[PDB]
């Protein structure tokens, strides 16, 4: 019983470790995607302006 | 293009929680195959003891492994969902955007046109416009200010963490039924080792 | 070589980890590993009830379970691999031990196996310069010793 | 009200796949419950083949329970997905329809 304990906070400490990176992965991609809108945004307003 | 790379990240994301709780389900089912089997070595050593322990690691998938998968297969849903909303919001719904902002500015020029007193678009404006049509203050919202794949990531943490603390509760009741067994095993050695009295 | 344990072990194979957990590496000698891999699941009750293989089990530190069994077969095909014990003497031990046991398959798995790297004489050059050099630090610290 | 009416629909069906995989599971886990404790009568009887049989049943959850609910996931996945897809285009983008075509 005593290994099982041991191999169940062994994996809670290993997910610990992961989120670090894991997080700040999730971070950057959500500031990619608005970066990626707005880059769309600007290349619609882009020919909005052509068409005028 | 931008599309398939924002796809191929939300994949990327999941298939890492799928990782996650591979690992965990490796160990435990190790731990199952092992002790399903183990049988007593010498006589005096309880035959049903063992063969409890055998039914109980047998099942262990159910008892150790499932929630988390059932977990999993939450947070999944929820990260598939918010790839929807912004596939079906933003990168589909572009050309439905630029044809109501462009509209919308020639009804503007037409306004401007109908001064026939004597008494027109500028590019900043026409970029918040395709902003507001592409809903990018929702997706900014939902992306920066409550960002959704963090709040599912600490959900699942979270939670597994609650997984693990009863799971380990659910082991000190077996720690303490042994416990019993010891302490009785202890009295008679000691009532033994004390008769010299 | 999971298609092996699932050709000798049909229906009782275990969830087991492919590598030698094996933690002396002279545990057994080779007609024990031979008899060890003997233990095709059509053999495997009456080999567990064997009071010999008994005896030898607890030579050997293994139990009579299933999963172990597996397990240390696992142990010594991947020390059979890479640290490279057995020879076709291996194969001889399992011919022999045909007798009891028709045991085809780890016969023919031996048999046609990329062996590996043997390196014999190095390795005996290098204990020994190990010994010597122990030898000199004891020196170092008495006479007579 | 037409929006609310077509999402309780939607969670009727789903709520119908979830009440078949409960039966089943009913019945599994009452097998499991009944069969995990059963001992031996006589003498004679074989106490290892009993001991078998106890765990046997007690890993049936995992035996015949589990595939059932991953499909069960599965469905209900797809489901949702397809009603976020009718709202998104159709229950509201009527505001952005209207404007397009007038």
């Amino acid at each position: 019983f005593d290994r099982l304990l041991n191999q169940f906070q062994s994996y809670e400490k290993h997910l610990l470790l992961a989120y670090e990176n894991f997080l700040k992965e999730i971070e950057i991609l959500n500031h990619q995607i608005l970066e990626q809108l707005k880059s769309i945004s600007e290349r619609i307003s882009s020919e909005i302006f052509a068409s005028v | 293009k931008i599309k398939n790379e924002l796809y191929k990240s939300f994949e990327e994301i999941k298939m890492k929680l799928k990782d996650f709780i591979n690992i965990l389900e490796r160990e435990i089912l190790l731990f199952k195959a092992e002790f399903s089997n183990i049988q007593k070595d010498h006589i005096f050593q309880s035959d049903k003891n063992f063969s409890e322990l055998r039914a109980f690691c047998n099942a262990s998938d159910e008892y150790f492994l499932k929630d988390f998968k059932e977990l999993l297969f939450k947070s999944i849903l929820e990260l598939d969902l918010f790839f929807e909303k912004l596939n079906l919001k933003a990168f589909t719904n572009y050309e439905n955007a630029t044809k109501l902002s462009l509209a919308f500015f020639s009804r503007k020029i037409n306004e401007s046109r109908v001064l026939y007193e004597l008494d027109y678009p500028k590019k900043s404006e026409i970029y918040e416009r395709v902003l507001n049509e592409l809903n990018v203050y929702e997706f900014e919202t939902l992306l920066i200010n409550k960002p959704i794949l963090t709040k599912i990531a600490k959900n699942f943490l979270e939670q597994s963490q609650n997984l693990i603390q009863e799971k380990n509760k659910f082991l000190d009741l077996k720690k303490a039924e042994l416990q019993k067994r010891r302490a009785q095993i202890l009295n008679v050695r000691e009532s033994i080792k004390e008769d010299h009295h | 070589m999971k298609e092996l344990f699932q050709k000798i072990w049909q229906n009782e194979l275990q969830f087991l980890n492919f590598d030698a957990k094996f933690q002396d590496k002279s545990k057994l000698d080779t007609a024990e590993c031979a008899i060890i891999l003997s233990v095709n699941k059509d053999n495997y009750e009456r080999y567990f009830l064997l009071k010999e293989f008994q005896e030898l089990c607890k030579k050997i530190d293994l139990r009579v379970d299933i999963f172990s069994m597996q397990n240390a077969q696992i142990c010594i095909l991947n020390l059979f691999k890479s640290g490279f014990i057995s020879k076709q003497d291996l194969l001889k031990a399992l011919k022999i031990l045909e007798k009891i046991s028709k045991n085809t398959e780890i016969f023919d798995f031996i048999l046609q196996e990329k062996v590996q790297s043997i390196d014999q004489k190095a390795l005996f050059q290098n204990d020994f310069k190990e010994l010597n050099t122990i030898n000199l630090e004891l020196q170092k610290l008495d006479e007579n010793l």
